[PDB]
């Protein structure tokens, strides 16, 4: 019978609720009611990058703190040089509708993807020094929203068919497919060991996978609306989430509970991109009201604003060494803050 | 004094900038149209009947999972781009944000099917009041006019049952019936058109409009209607930056 | 009119003739006879006791032909001492016979009005250009043609001010005396001609940058798909370069056949057509584009009250496209005389002087995009 | 600004000849 | 089917329940320790002098 | 965790009156536009009525106009639907749906097959 199954599910939900209530003791704010406030940080755009003819939807920082690839609905994958505002590559996309981007942690590959349910992988360094689609990965029955290069031979893709998959570039197969979401999976962030990754779905819930084994370990609730972005703490034990209910949230793995919610009454629009800082004390986050918001993980008090955009901020990423923040927005302009 | 690396990088950047400048004209000389509808709307037939105006050039292989489609047609050397959405899930709340820089959203409605016409009305209302589609004009294509004409002139329809306003309704004064059309068919057509225009006029303000059209099934002038509506939209947009309208 | 240079040259010729006459003519030296004298106005010969020496109305007069009949009278004493008026220090010198036989207020009023208008236009337009250039969001191709219009208006204002200063200096008492005695003043220097060529070039560039805006608006409303860069280069070359093709020939043809003074007068109505006909063409073309845009606006308003919106559209299109001049402009200078001249001059000067301020207000201070940019900057300054 | 200047100059120079004649009459 | 999906959801919930949940105080202490250990190495929180900063 | 529970469904003779209540939890009730969706057997999901954040704006489908009444209690976090003069064609499973995002007028995907913020349904038979 289905009614007994629903009753068992309700009882298990109550059991999980009371189990999580057994470790709350003191909230994060109570423990952290001693830290000095971070203070107002004013960031001014050091470099602004021009050349995209349409809204830019994604961007990734290369693992050298220098190069940066941007994806725009024009149909271009421009590879920049934030040091000198120099364009290095201008890869033309087969499908103009692209909503994700990636940079391999070697500088050799750059992936993309979009409404075409496909993941185009571009080889950056060939014998002729030209870009070309090394492989095209198909098998997703929905629009694709995030690609993160797990390695030089594996990428994890999150699509709109409520599933996440791990691919093998050499063959193009779907070695491991992650299922369990009831809505579109928007953004995913790997952990700083390339062993675990988490994905935020549109069903107002986040989950953590096991890459190798391929099943959920825990699920996290608390968000009221669709999750548009998600990041990872540099220690691999926390991950911030940004949703359409205008509230950023900080989850934890060992505690398996919500730790802090960042919100303000002046803020009513959702979050489009989230990126932690190097020390995990600056939770930068984009917003639909054309400006980002420099939060902080512990004090949870909005410190600074990188307001320089005339349209929705669509991507935001802190560099590996921590000396730059790039903000690409629907006004077709990338800005490097510092 | 640096030369070498810096000189080569500047040369490459200049070449890439030349390519981007050349691609700007091509990108801005074409109009992108989003085609929206349902399964029982003749949308595939509409795509087929505008596609006739455009090493193997045949690309019937494509991908089994498809994704997004494309159909480029040329009218008076304007090169429209029409994006029919393929194999995607039911919910469209988070990929419809991609279609915010679009000349017009073509919407196709089955006027004949009274049972599901309320679903089309609700979908059109949702499209009208979307935050990222508050400046995108919608071209309305009330498909299957021949089936409607067959249906009203045969009884067993009872449009009043589905819509309790047909009885207390009158033919619009500005009606232009086609020669040979019965008054009942024109009454039903304009009733459906006014049902959609009630949502179109409410809210909306003045930054985006709706262009109703009585496309039957296979009319060759669907593409000309699309061209004329796009031209009017562009003219109205250009008259607004100058604050002349 | 009668140029000063011709009068002074004729006076020099008369002085030479009188100087040679005083030597050629022998003095009678009779009983109580006078001697030849020159009062720098008439060549007086020797006189006789009580003889009213009559000399005809001398030439070199600016009127001259106005008084064909008349003699200058200068008698002598009974003892021959050049009879003086009431025993004064000079001989009795009645000259009423050879004498003369109003626009100043209107010209001064027009000068005041258009000077005030040009000052306001210059200030508002430098402010507007600064506003449009500072905001990097306002860098459309539309806002690049607007900047060139502001630059053309500013150049016209500067040229007008410089021309007024040049006129006031060149017609001062010091320069007048310098041209009187022996000197070639501002009027005979090339700076005068360069200034009065720059004035006409700036005026023509102003008339041909409203035409560029009308053409751009028509191409926006009409067939649109085009190359932005090439078309903008074409418009730049057709705004700042086309007026040269009829201003430089004007300077060449007014240096050969009609030099007069400072190139400031238009005694010949054939060389003046080199800058009137092209300007009339640019005025007439902008009227057709204005009519077409108003027709399109009417069609858009009717397809969807109408009267107020159409009135506002016409009143905001009048400053941008120079269609306030269509009324008079074809009233030519050859036929216009009298009150018609004053009415046409007042309309042209006043309205094109205030056109710069009106355009700045309607397209850089009231435009909704500029207000949005200012509000966004202010809100960004609320966080500092 | 070409029709006005040809009016100001034509009148300003017109009075210049009269001033010259007056200077020659006043005594120079 | 619906029954299979419900059974899979029940199994997933049971697997999630059998974990070693840790009190949030210790997690907060770990996060605070990490932040205070890496604060001096963070360029955004502690700005780098303009000479060393590559973005000028 | 967004959860919606419906009650009040049961067997009713034709022409009767049935009241449905939908208690919501896990989200701020006052900030969302709530809907009612019914699925007749052998058919797809059909939108029935919607109510705005403040309860001012109300709309109904044609088949139920003048018979159904929808109201919301922001303080009690409950959504109601009063049904009058039930017809045999009104027999369907009734779901209490919610707009995906707050402070918005567009209600996308409310009638979708696998919508997330929707109740599990109550059976009404006539
Ligand atoms: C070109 C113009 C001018 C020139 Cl030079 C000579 C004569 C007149 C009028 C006969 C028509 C004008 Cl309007 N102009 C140039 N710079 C000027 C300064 N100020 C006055 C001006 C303006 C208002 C009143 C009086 C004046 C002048 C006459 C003054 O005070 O000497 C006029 C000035």
């Amino acid at each position: 019978e289905l009614d007994q199954l629903r009753q068992e599910a309700e009882q298990l939900k109550n059991q999980i609720r009371d189990a999580r209530k057994a470790c709350a003791d003191a909230t994060l704010s109570q423990i952290t009611n001693n830290i000095d406030p971070v203070g107002r940080i004013q960031m001014r755009t050091r470099r602004t990058l021009r050349g995209h003819l349409a809204k830019i939807y994604a961007m990734h920082w290369g693992t050298d703190s220098r190069l940066l690839v941007s994806a725009s609905q024009d149909g271009k994958l421009i590879i920049w040089d934030s040091y000198t505002t120099n364009k290095v590559h201008a890869i033309p996309l087969r499908s103009s509708w692209v909503m994700t981007c990636a940079y391999a942690p070697s500088g050799n590959y750059v992936a993309c993807g979009g409404l075409d349910n496909i993941c185009s992988i571009y080889n950056l360094k060939t014998r002729e020094g030209n870009v070309r689609v090394s492989r095209e990965l198909a098998g997703h029955t929905g629009y694709l929203s995030c690609c993160r290069f797990l390695d030089d031979n594996q990428i994890v893709t999150s699509s709109g068919d409520t599933t996440c998959a791990l691919w093998d570039i050499e063959t193009g197969q779907q070695t491991t497919t992650f299922t369990g979401h009831t809505g579109d999976v928007m953004s995913l962030s790997l952990a700083p060991d390339t062993r675990l990754f988490v994905s935020g779905a549109c069903d107002a819930s986040a989950k953590l996978w096991d890459v190798r084994e391929g099943m959920c370990r825990q699920t996290f609730t608390g968000h009221e609306s669709d999750i548009n972005a998600i990041c990872f703490f540099p220690n691999g034990n926390a991950f911030a989430t940004g949703s359409d209910d205008a509230t950023c949230r900080l989850f934890d793995l060992r505690a398996d509970q919500e730790l802090m919610t960042y919100s303000h009454d002046n803020i009513i629009c959702g979050i489009t991109s989230v990126s932690f800082s190097k020390s995990g004390r600056l939770l930068l986050a984009g917003y639909d009201d054309f400006n980002c918001n420099v939060w902080d993980a512990l004090k949870a008090d909005r410190a600074g604003v990188l307001a320089g955009h005339d349209n929705r901020v669509s991507c935001l990423g802190v560099t590996d060494d921590g000396m730059a923040v790039a903000t690409g927005s629907w006004d077709s302009f990338l800005k490097i803050w510092n | 004094t640096l030369s070498a690396e810096d000189k080569a990088a500047v040369e490459r950047s200049k070449m890439i900038e030349k390519q981007l400048q050349k691609d700007k004209q091509v990108y801005r000389a074409t109009h992108r149209l989003l085609l929206l509808g349902a399964d029982n709307s003749g949308k595939s037939t509409i795509v087929k009947q505008m596609r006739i105006y455009h090493q193997q050039d045949v690309l019937r292989t494509r991908v089994k999972t498809s994704g997004i489609f494309e159909t480029k047609f040329q009218v008076d050397k304007v090169n429209f781009h029409m994006f029919d959405v393929g194999a995607q899930r039911d919910e469209r709340r988070k990929w419809i944000q991609c279609f915010n820089d679009v000349t017009a959203i073509i919407f196709v409605v089955d006027s004949s099917d009274y049972n599901r016409l309320q679903e089309a009305l609700n979908d059109f209302k949702s499209i009208w009041n979307n935050r990222w589609l508050r400046t995108i004009s919608v071209i309305l294509f009330l498909n299957k006019q021949d089936l409607l004409a067959e249906k009203v002139l045969a009884g067993k329809s009872k449009i009043e049952d589905y819509f309790p306003e047909f009885a207390r309704y009158t033919t619009p004064e500005d009606a232009t019936p086609e020669p040979g059309e019965d008054p009942r068919v024109t009454r039903a057509k304009y009733f459906i058109r006014d049902e959609f225009l009630r949502i179109s006029t409410a809210s909306g303000d003045g930054r985006h409009y709706c262009y109703p059209h009585f496309t039957c099934s296979v009319d060759t002038e669907n593409a000309r209607r699309i061209f004329n509506d796009c031209r009017d939209i562009i003219q109205r947009m250009h008259l607004r930056q100058y604050e002349l309208l | 009119t009668v140029s000063l240079w011709e009068t002074v040259q004729k006076w020099r010729e008369y002085r030479r003739q009188c100087q040679r006459s005083l030597t050629e003519d022998p003095p009678p030296a009779t009983d109580l006879f006078c001697n030849r004298t020159f009062d720098e106005y008439a060549c007086w010969p020797d006189g006789e006791p009580g003889s009213f020496v009559n000399v005809s109305c001398p030439w070199y007069l600016p009127w001259a032909s106005s008084v064909p009949q008349g003699h200058v009278y200068r008698f002598c004493t009974a003892e021959g001492l050049w009879l003086q008026k009431d025993n004064s220090s000079l001989p009795w010198r009645d000259l009423s016979e050879c004498e003369e036989s109003s626009p100043e207020e209107q010209l001064l009023f027009l000068y005041i009005i258009y000077t005030v208008g040009y000052a306001l236009s210059f200030s508002a337009l430098v402010i507007a250009s600064a506003i449009l250039l500072g905001f990097r969001h306002l860098h459309c191709t539309r806002n690049y043609i607007h900047l060139n219009l502001f630059a053309s208006f500013i150049l016209r204002a500067l040229s007008v001010f410089i021309k007024d200063a040049a006129l006031k200096w060149m017609y001062s008492t010091a320069a007048q005396q310098h041209q009187w005695d022996g000197l070639l003043s501002y009027q005979d220097s090339l700076s005068c001609r360069l200034v009065f060529l720059l004035m006409q070039y700036c005026v023509a560039a102003n008339y041909y940058w409203l035409l560029v805006e009308g053409v751009y608006l028509y191409t926006l409303l009409a067939f649109s798909v085009l190359s932005e860069q090439w078309i903008f280069r074409l418009y730049v070359s057709i705004g700042w370069g086309v007026p040269l093709l009829f201003v430089v020939p004007w300077g060449i043809v007014k240096y050969l056949y009609e030099d007069e003074g400072c190139w400031t007068r238009n005694s010949n109505m054939n060389y003046w057509l080199i800058i009137r006909l092209p300007i009339l063409f640019a005025i007439g073309v902008n009227f057709l584009i204005f009519v077409r845009v108003i027709c399109i606006v009417v069609s858009k308003l009717k397809a969807n009250d109408i009267k107020c919106r159409l009135a506002k559209s016409t009143l905001t299109l009048i400053p941008l496209l120079g269609t306030h001049e269509v009324i008079f402009a074809f009233v030519m200078d050859e036929h216009a005389r009298g009150t018609l001249r004053f009415i046409k001059l007042f309309t042209e000067l006043s309205f094109t002087s205030f056109q710069g301020l009106m355009v700045a207000i309607l397209y850089c201070f009231v435009n909704n995009e500029v207000q949005l940019e200012f509000r966004k900057s202010w809100e960004r300054w609320r966080l500092e | 600004e070409g029709t006005f200047t040809s009016d100001v100059s034509s009148y300003l120079e017109g009075q210049a000849a009269k001033e010259f004649i007056a200077w020659l009459v006043k005594g120079r | 089917a619906s029954i299979a999906q419900a059974r899979k959801l029940v199994e997933q919930l049971k697997m999630e329940a059998n974990i070693d949940r840790i009190k949030v105080s210790k997690a907060a202490a770990d996060l605070m320790a990490y932040c205070e250990a890496h604060a001096k190495e963070d360029p955004l929180l502690t700005p780098v002098p303009a000479s060393e900063n590559p973005f000028r | 965790q967004v959860q919606l529970q419906e009650s009040g469904g049961g067997l009713v003779q034709p022409g009767g009156s049935l009241r449905l209540s939908c208690a919501a939890s896990g989200f701020t009730f006052s900030n969302y536009k709530m809907n009612w969706v019914r699925q007749a057997p052998g058919k797809g999901l059909e939108w029935v009525s919607d109510i705005s954040q403040s309860g001012a704006s109300i709309s109904y489908t044609g088949s139920v106009k003048g018979r159904f009444t929808i109201s919301r209690d922001n303080a009690k976090n409950t959504l109601y639907l009063q049904m009058n003069s039930l017809k045999p064609e009104d027999t369907a499973v009734y779901y209490c749906a919610r707009c995906p995002a707050p402070f918005t007028r567009d209600c996308f995907d409310v009638t979708s097959t696998t919508y997330a913020y929707r109740g599990q349904g109550t059976q009404v038979t006539v």
